């Protein structure tokens, strides 16, 4: 009888409606990722859909900079939204400092955002996780901001239905500073390890940025070798 | 496999079944009851033009039995087809949520109307403990007949009693109980109609009570 | 085809045969009650302008068993007339939907007052169960007469009883249940007009239960 | 046409029809409840200032027995009046809707009413099955009382019995039903005075259940 | 005219009358509940210091009569009182409305305490029927003395029976029925303490359920 | 107990109400439209109504510029407001950049417009989808706009009460740059294919640009062609 | 238990509040018009009411201009407000353009303005359609305004407790271009046959123009002709 | 369960709180009034109350200005409310426009005001129906302002309890173009039979204008004649 | 189930809450007054408190102007909150005209102040009545201001519980232009009939004014001798 208001908490204290938001993100499809010897890249798992549909507007994947990227999981269209927020602020904090200075207070502005949402009466929240990953002035970074706002610097995350299989796989295997490549495969390995019996895994995009560079997305036939 | 359990239900008990059910009630169960109206009308006729005696307390009604008998073997046939359609929708009951039950609440309430039908098809004496509908007679018709009958039947035959009120009781335990077959088949007639209707206007919330294409709004 | 055997059900149970139900009750159905009512009377009155002995014990009133067959006669024709109703109705409720039940909640309403016009025409003993309303006496009016009387007659006629409020009680027994007769016969007119008129204002969202025009609306 | 039937029957069972109901009512039933509570009252002590015999079971009390007659008489006149009541509301209750329900719910208030004075006037033996209030004797005064006593006297008479307790349970018998006919008096006083109370406040809306002048409002 | 007849009732039963009434409970009825249960006391004790045989089952209690036909008498006076107030407060149940009842929620309230007060008082057997609380004896308590006694002196007295556990029996009888007098006589006082506090707490409500200045705010 | 409002999630983290004006959608007549060898076209089931009812204002296509162009389903007050608002919109984007450049952010707008209504309470969402077409800077294209918000560019679509069927004929049968008679009589076998037995598909508007030139839509008679 | 909020939609996904706005326009009284040979008329239904009501206030047809005319049915309160509107948006285009230069924006001014209220909670819709008549520099036109904001170009139509049997009749029956008198005939034997068995239809208000002319309202006794 | 709140309608599309406040008017006194040969009067029922009361403040009769003036039922609070504000209107519009040229508009903003209180929630309405009567540049006027602001033109009516039976009256023996005193006695005659039996018609308030002239009320021995 | 809301009528018309205001006014001690011959005087009841309260601090009559004063019943805190109002009121008077003219519309500020808020949700109204008294231009004045807002010009009154005894005393014994003693004795006596049985009249607070003077509240000693 508590679980119809976001203001109101519960005889434990909890907040279920924040917690419906972070379940309607866990009926997303896996998107996963982590940083590496001198970079950071992204890996989103995508069951292949209408061939009616323009391959462009399907990527899980985007370009909030050409120095920082993100990947979502949950409402498509609270997604689409938020990752307008994340692409605005970032030429919010690239006009008031010169450059994105730092990834972090990007994803402040997209949490606080996120997060006051699930204060006030007569709004809902966001029903999407986001997973930040760039270079800055300091380096690789890679964050996972939830509905409720929280935001959390990582070393490999995932989001989505698959995550807390992929974070138990990574949580076992991942070495750091590996060579780009082999850092690809591993978190192949991981989006394998969390789908179901049956499932083969089709084609995901995977997208990365080392130190020094710009981005850029392994097009389907790069993708196509780790298979 | 769990899944194959479930599969193994569904495939074994399927819509086709269920619509086999309901081609043979607007069939041939509707002209069934009709029939065992018509004879419960004719007996009914045949019982009310005659007097009786002790002669007619020494042998039973073989016709009446034949008519009670006959909506005795059509109720049996119509619980059993009701079942049928019962656990096609029984093993389509979704999983258990606090919302999303919008065609889960048509399949209760197709249940609840097959609950009547079979309700007022199984059997039950005068219960004289309940203030709803009293139920038309049912599966024990032939033995409420023959056991009601068979007290009078006792107390006239035996010295016998001189009792002529209990010699047309005897009288109006036959033609009452033909009555009361001929009251259970034209209501019958009625449930049976209604769950046709309740079924092929509800079919498509029976076997899908939800219908999912999230990877619409969830990607 | 399923919507074959829906407009086959409803083809054949239509609004012009509820309404020649409505129209047989509106006239003849209430001047036979009214008949049933006045031959009731009289014959209370030919039973209490009498002394009673053992010859009373000795044969069944004809006239009481002819106004108690009558009354019967007229609930099976009522009961059966009403379930014409009962189905036509229950031919036409709709899909089950959580909003847009205005008009179901109409022929939910109809449907529960002609359950209470055949809950009391339908028979029943004293149950001695119930905190409603006892239903006056039903189908069973000739069954329970004599039953109730054949056990009078039992203990009269044996030697006999010598007690006289035992014959007094036959006495009771002929009237009582003759005043029984009128007080059903005045109950069941005043239901049965009552749902004459629950039908002549209702009869339009009982037959349509609601109507679409979305096409206005949804283009 | 329906509007034709619909206001064949108002005009048949009108207010004047309910309302001189109400009139003989307010004067004529209380005054016969009170003559036949105080007969009630000198017979219970007519039966006290006795001690009985085997000759009190030999011969009914004719007495108590037209005591209990008037009283029937009474219940039956009561019940037959309410009735007619009950039909002029209910040959009034407008068509089925959500709201505007506001004098509907006044006619079903005072429809409640009416069912709890007929259902107290209505005859009942000591059913054993409510939880709720036991309903003074009603229609089967005389024939509850003939049953209960035709029984002790049976059992007096037989060689007889030879229990004193049973003696006075049968002198109980007498004592106590005359008291129960005069409880019942006084109850069926209320409560006829409660629906004088009632129909005298609620008959503008239990005639005309809503008032429509939307001309003024939609035009 | 329709208000004359309201006043013609209202004038007749009047708040005077019930509270006199109350009153009539609040001095004497109390006193005599009290030496009713001070009667039972001394008589329970009287039964408990003996011994029974047969010769206990060939004549009754007097004593114990007595006592049982006082608290009837009681139960009876109280009941008829009861039935003052009753009327009193049901013959100003105003006009039904969905709003403004503040003032008819207490006349229901007051309404149903004294229907807890004459369902404990008016009389009953075991029932073995209700979940609630069992009736203390109420207005039966003479008669089903008398006759759950008459059982067993018929079976002591036939050859009479050798069971020694029936003589027993018989004597809690006595001893059980006169302890289900004084309970009765106890709860008695606790509920018509409860009764004279509700009125007297509430008869502003009772007799004006709503007060009306309306011409101040309308105008 | 969770389909009242529109801000409150459920046990699975479902928008109810958000379905329920996609349902609302769902009741609108089947309309689709798909690109081909420089250009794309829309088509639009009409069952034909009232001869009282002056023709020019039952088209479901309507002209958002002489280049960019809709069709929508659902209910028609939501639905012309909508429509409206497409061409406020364009005409925003057409004064502050000089040109409608993209058409992504035409729809864009009309997107996010429709998204914040799926959000805020005292407020209930558009139940109207959309299907935007035309050519810009970059080409043909064509989007589909729900009730949520959610925009994604497609190569071919339906909305409507045919959709599903309309989508699955594509699905299978579709091929790209179909010289534009050839994308007219494959796009009016799948509108046929939606169709209940009995039905006898009338005449429907459809209307096509190719690169470089404007708008037109085809009369009755070049319609009655194909039928 | 959904048809409490303007706000919520339905398992189908329908507004029922709105359609209950739609119920509460079918108790108003039948009017009908239609466009003719160079103009357009309206007919309105007027069951004859208390003589001490002066007539020049109890006229369903209400000229918004000399050149735009309409007539309401539903609330008698919102009607009033909505004819009011209707005035003061012609008065805002005509100040803005010069001139009335289309009835069709007029239209819209007071299409948009129901609209609103069908979709914000703590307003309730308006109860009353609309059917706008005149002519414009196209020429005749003849709207009708629902409380949803519905507005449809027709050349016949009805509004009330009869429309469905008036445009049912105009169905079959109407044929353009007919010279004013004998438009006016056909469009009294289609209000005639709206009514009950029983029912004299008594004498309605009627007005027309042609193109070049302005408003002119038939005075009772010329009413009186075609009885 | 819909007559809860002011923008709730019904199944058949009824405002049952409107209603309601139409019924709390109906609990108010009886005051009519109508125009004559040149002029309008009001006549007003008061039961005689309190001595102690100033008479100068129980005149359901009040002057908005030397030149208009209104009568009122239902709730004395909103009452005096509405008697200001139709005060303050006449003085803006009087200000506006140098003088009170129709006594239409000043019942405009009433009505406007009355009727806007129907519309949103968290508001109520007034419970209150006003009689205004004057002369204007037009002449002798009347009209009824109800409590969802409808207003009409009338040469005679009633507001309040009896306003039933006085209309009832009126409506089979007004005439117009009385004299004023037999326009008066004819106005009492209306107010007497609307009473119950028993009841004696107490000293009402009557008050009247002619073309030219300024306002006079009646003192209580000039009204005392035609008792 | 309609007395929960102050916007919400009944089916009488009935506004519930504003009569609970009314009632919780029913419960503050009984304060009457009445003019006379030159002047107007006010008496407030008063059961004798705790010795620890400064007698300052519990004077239900409270000086608005030296020549405007007031009395109070009901809620303590409303109380203070609404003589407040007044006195601001009386400031605001008195600094736009100079001088407080009228006490009418002084009254009328808190009139429509305190009806105000038996009109919106999400406010209750005020559960005081006033009664105001002094000298003006006029002369002698005497209102009361109920919780509803209605104000009425008396010639004596009482507000509180007492309120209906002492009207019903002064309703058949009041006699106006009494010399001042004479009618504070009147007033006394009128007081006292209010009270029950075995009430002894404590010593009440009693104060005047006369035309062209100031007000002077009596001291306990002058209030002692009419004991």
């Amino acid at each position: 009888a508590y679980d119809r208001a976001i203001t109101v908490f519960s005889p434990d204290g909890r907040l279920f409606q924040v917690e419906y938001a972070r379940e309607a993100v866990k009926k997303g499809s896996t998107a996963l990722g982590m940083k590496f010897a001198n970079g950071v890249l992204l890996i989103s798992d995508k069951k292949v859909r209408s061939r009616l549909i323009e391959q462009n507007s399907i990527e899980k994947i985007q370009l909030i900079d050409d120095y920082v990227a993100a990947v979502t999981s949950g409402l498509v269209a609270d997604a689409r939204v938020l990752v307008d927020f994340a692409r605005i602020s970032a030429q919010q904090e690239k006009v008031t400092y010169g450059s994105l200075v730092n990834i972090e207070n990007l994803v402040k502005r997209v949490a606080d955002q996120m997060q006051q949402y699930t204060q006030y009466g007569g709004v809902r929240p966001y029903g999407v996780s986001l997973i930040f990953a760039g270079i800055d002035q300091i380096g690789p970074r890679l964050f996972d901001c939830d509905p409720a706002g929280t935001i959390n610097e990582y070393k490999a995350t995932a989001i989505g239905s698959g995550k807390d299989a992929v974070v138990s796989f990574l949580e076992r295997e991942y070495k750091e500073n590996l060579p780009e490549k082999e850092a690809v495969t591993l978190g192949i390995k991981a989006l394998k390890s969390s789908l179901e019996e049956g499932e083969e895994l089709k084609a995901p995009e995977i997208a990365s940025i080392t130190v020094g560079n710009k981005y850029r997305i392994y097009d389907q036939e790069e993708v196509k070798k780790f298979l | 496999k769990r899944a194959a359990l479930i599969q193994n239900l569904r495939d074994s008990y399927t819509e086709t079944s269920s619509f086999a059910v309901i081609e043979e009630w607007a069939a041939g169960t509707l002209q069934e009851i009709e029939g065992i109206a018509k004879a419960a009308v004719e007996a009914h006729g045949t019982i009310r033009n005659s007097t009786y005696g002790r002669a007619q307390a020494e042998k039973s009604p073989e016709q009446l039995l034949g008519v009670l008998q006959r909506y005795q073997d059509l109720c049996h046939n119509v619980y059993c087809q009701a079942e049928t359609i019962r656990t096609v929708i029984a093993i389509r009951i979704p999983e258990h949520k606090e919302a999303d039950n919008l065609g889960v609440a048509v399949q209760h309430a197709v249940l609840k109307v097959i609950d009547e039908l079979e309700i007022k098809t199984l059997g039950s004496g005068e219960k004289s403990g309940s203030g709803g509908a009293p139920t038309p007679i049912g599966m024990y018709a032939l033995r409420e007949y023959l056991s009601a009958r068979s007290t009078v039947e006792d107390k006239l035959l035996g010295g016998g009693s001189q009792s002529p009120s209990l010699l047309l009781e005897l009288r109006q335990i036959d033609a009452d109980f033909m009555l009361k077959v001929e009251l259970a088949t034209t209501h019958l007639s009625t449930m049976v109609r209604a769950v046709i209707n309740a079924y092929l206007l509800n079919w498509k919330k029976l076997i899908q009570p939800r219908g999912g294409h999230l990877d619409v709004l969830y990607r």
